[PDB]
């Protein structure tokens, strides 16, 4: 009998795939310190955009490549997990 | 107020729970460890009069021409990280200290402090090192205390200016402190004459160490031959020092190359004492040990009987009954041997939430291949565990050894180990492998410390590292060259006294300005957090470790006088808005906390 | 006793230490007494690293006569058990003796026990050894009785005071006076 009372559980988590260049991912789970770019904004080559921070740790997010943003996943102070989509660069 | 917010933080702790993150869910157990009883009379005399009444010099020759061997107790600072995760707190260790005051004078010096304890106890331990070392000076007037401080950077674990490091170690001895360690992460000879004049500056015996590393009896060993490790030698001690020792965090000392070492070094300085510190990691330090006490050593680092091997030092009971038969003749008795490594068998359970063991469990051979640090080991499993690699804890040491071949074979002690720790880390959290993550380390993001490493304000190490990585990472970046201190802007810490006094300072003393200028923010927290749930570090280490259940009757002495007896009668539920309700009983007055 | 068990005829002789007493001194001492009369025969000893030095001691009776030496794996080492494989194997690289075993193959041997011994939760050295006790001079107690003895105190019910049952067992030995136990 397929139970009714489930209640799948809905979690959001923007998971960033790893086939599409574009899409960013977390190097590390933590927390955003700051966000360097705004949405629809210019990025370069090796400039950082986003700073991460753990309980002894520290990381600050390079860009991948040349062009726009076109929207920020994460916007500010979240519990970010590891590979998961918060901008992406056009 | 104070008994007010002592009852309001155990309330918090018995509804929500620990602050602290708690690596293994185990609950301490309920067994008072047993306090030996104490002659009544003052401590003896040991080697701190000698002092006191010479110079260093004179403590030196002391120490030189003495028969017999000299033991470095080590079951304060070593023995912590070594097994635990530096995770102790202060009110049970002054539960010995007048019994290592009397019946312990043939003790040489004492390891009060550290770098990773002031880090622990401006983090977590919600404590002050300052006071730390301040209550404990009056209570063993016997013995001279030894601390281990680096080089350049003194506390923290990036450069510091000079001034900073000067007025540092002017007030640590001003402190009452006794010896001074300096050491730095590379073979970088500028930043060990900064450590050692600032150490004289001070005024007191400057202790030279020097990492060890690599076979030295391995004939394929090239990078670090006998040769280099005797000419680096002969610059220490042109340097100027009273004591030279040998830094050994691994362990890898084998005893061909205990004797082998130890003649060498002895042959040409038959003057200076000599310092040797190691962890039984292999297993087999014992023997070394013995090898190097006959051969030429002076002081021997040595836990106590329950806090060795594993990680940790070798014990006191193996080192003195070996030592019977012998004209080294250590000369020390052993049924206080005995009491004190029944003590803190008895408190070692009470830290059970966080113990190596667990994971550990064994001798664990096949470090060689590791090459990890004794007092890195289990705080590289406690951060894994936090970011969310305790499961793949092997897996994440696996990856040690490729980012120690990435940046070559160097010296790995403090700044030298974790930001190798964050290679391996980064490794397995991308799952990925070492080759590959040479070729693509353009794009990659790579963690900042390691940046930083590669910009070289850790120092120039003495094998280099590779150009093709260092060009990938590095890209476009201003790069700083030589000793980055010498041209460091010094930082100037009187407006630190002004600013604080101005936000949250009333009676802010100079140590404390000297700990907010090293770590602000943390610094910080620790005292908006203290003030608000009142003064810590006065109740007993298990009640607050466990506080899990109510009526039970607690005393809780923050000032002598005031017994503070807290009984927890009954707590209620939620009423309206997610707030609960306990009942405490004082000495003789109810209070009801919300 | 030795002169008579070789007049008896034998082919082999053991050395047996429950407890682990040989100290380095009295390891050579001893052997090469016994190697005097006899660089013929097969010695053998058998000790358990209960004080925390046997290594010391082991390598010393190897130096001086001994034939034969039994050592443990590492994972099963230590603590009360025999001493570990890797010592063994590490110290005798530049050295005469020349185990000259593969110590590659001994760490997955011993990754081995490290993984199996975690099922056996049940049986184990626990809390009562988180680190290898000395005062086994003041105890005389057996190291493969240990586990055995907590096991049967547990059984009618002193385990909680296990710790008085081993300071008793001194008193014991007294009253029925100094022998071998085995
Ligand atoms: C943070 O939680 C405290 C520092 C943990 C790292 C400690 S410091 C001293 C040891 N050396 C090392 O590399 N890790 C250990
Ligand atoms: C009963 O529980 C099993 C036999 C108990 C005796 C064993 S024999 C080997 C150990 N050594 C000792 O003295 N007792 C243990």
């Amino acid at each position: 009998v397929k139970d009714t009372q489930a209640m799948k559980e809905m979690h959001f988590h923007p998971k960033a795939l790893k086939d599409v260049k574009g899409q960013i991912g977390a190097p590390m789970p933590g927390k955003v310190i700051d966000i360097k770019v705004v949405a629809g904004a210019k990025v370069a080559k090796g400039q950082p955009l986003c700073v991460l921070s753990a309980m002894k740790m520290e990381t600050v997010v390079t860009s991948p490549m040349e062009g726009t943003v076109r929207k920020v996943h994460v916007t500010k102070d979240m519990t970010l997990e590891g590979d998961d989509l918060i901008l992406e660069i056009e | 107020n104070r008994a007010q917010k002592l009852l309001h933080y155990l309330g918090h702790v018995m509804v929500n729970g620990p602050t602290t993150p708690i690596p293994v869910k185990a609950s301490p157990s309920p067994t008072d460890p047993v306090v030996p009883a104490v002659p009544i009379g003052p401590p003896p005399a040991g080697f701190r009069d000698i002092l006191l009444r010479e110079g260093p010099e004179g403590f030196a020759r002391a120490v030189r021409n003495h028969p017999g061997l000299l033991l470095m107790d080590t079951t304060f600072r070593d023995a912590h990280q070594s097994l635990l995760a530096t995770r102790v707190r202060t009110h049970d260790l002054k539960k010995i200290a007048p019994y290592v005051a009397h019946n312990f004078s043939k003790l040489f010096s004492m390891e009060n402090w550290g770098g990773a304890t002031f880090d622990v106890a401006m983090r977590f331990l919600y404590e002050c090192p300052w006071r730390r070392l301040q209550e404990l000076r009056e209570l063993i007037p016997n013995i001279p205390f030894q601390m281990l401080l680096r080089g350049a950077n003194a506390v923290g674990y990036t450069n510091y200016p000079d001034n900073v490091v000067f007025k540092f170690c002017e007030v640590a001895k001003e402190n009452g402190m006794d010896v001074f360690r300096v050491f730095d992460s590379l073979n970088y000879l500028p930043n060990m004459l900064l450590g050692m004049e600032a150490a004289g500056s001070a005024g007191g015996v400057v202790e030279a160490a020097i990492s060890y590393t690599g076979d030295v009896a391995d004939p394929s060993r090239t990078k670090y031959s006998l040769q280099y490790y005797m000419g680096l030698a002969e610059e220490l001690v042109r340097a100027g020092t009273h004591i030279l020792c040998i830094k050994d965090m691994a362990g890898l000392l084998k005893p061909t190359a205990c004797t082998m070492l130890v003649s060498s070094l002895r042959d040409r300085f038959p003057d200076l004492p000599l310092h040797i510190h190691t962890h039984d990691t292999s297993g087999a330090g014992v023997a070394a040990m013995l090898a190097c006490a006959q051969a030429g050593a002076d002081v021997v680092d040595v836990a106590a009987d329950s806090m060795s091997g594993m990680t940790s030092q070798p014990s006191m009971g193996a080192l003195v009954a070996c030592t019977r038969g012998t004209p080294l003749d250590t000369e020390v008795p052993m049924e206080r041997v005995f009491d004190y490594s029944e003590y803190w068998e008895g408190a070692r359970g009470l830290y059970a939430a966080f113990d190596c063991t667990a994971t550990m469990k064994s001798g664990n051979s096949d470090v060689y291949e590791n090459e990890i640090p004794g007092g890195q080991y289990t705080n590289l499993h406690f951060q894994a565990h936090s970011m969310g690699l305790g499961s793949k804890f092997k897996e994440v040491k696996k990856a040690y050894v490729e980012a120690n071949q990435m940046l070559g074979d160097l010296i790995k002690v403090t700044p030298s180990s974790k930001i190798v720790g964050d290679l391996a880390q980064f490794m397995v959290q991308n799952g990925l492998s070492r080759a590959e993550a040479e070729a693509q380390a353009e794009e990659l993001s790579f963690p900042r410390s390691v940046v930083e490493f590669l910009q070289g304000y850790i120092g120039v190490p003495h094998g280099g590292f590779p150009e093709p990585f260092r060009s990938k990472v590095l890209k476009d970046l201003p790069r700083v060259e030589g000793r980055p201190g010498a041209s460091l802007p010094p930082l100037d810490l009187q407006a630190l006294e002004k600013e604080l006094v101005d936000r949250h300072g009333e009676e802010v003393t100079p140590e404390d300005v000297l700990s907010a200028a090293m770590y602000p923010d943390v610094f910080a927290h620790f005292k908006d957090f203290t003030a608000t749930f009142g003064p810590l570090d006065s109740l007993n280490t298990r009640l607050f470790l466990q506080g899990p259940k109510i009526a039970e009757e607690f005393e809780v002495e923050l000032e002598r006088g005031k017994t503070l007896h807290i009984k927890a009668l009954a707590v209620s539920d939620l009423n309206r808005a997610g707030q609960r309700q306990v009942f405490f009983e004082l000495n003789g007055q109810l209070r009801s906390i919300l």
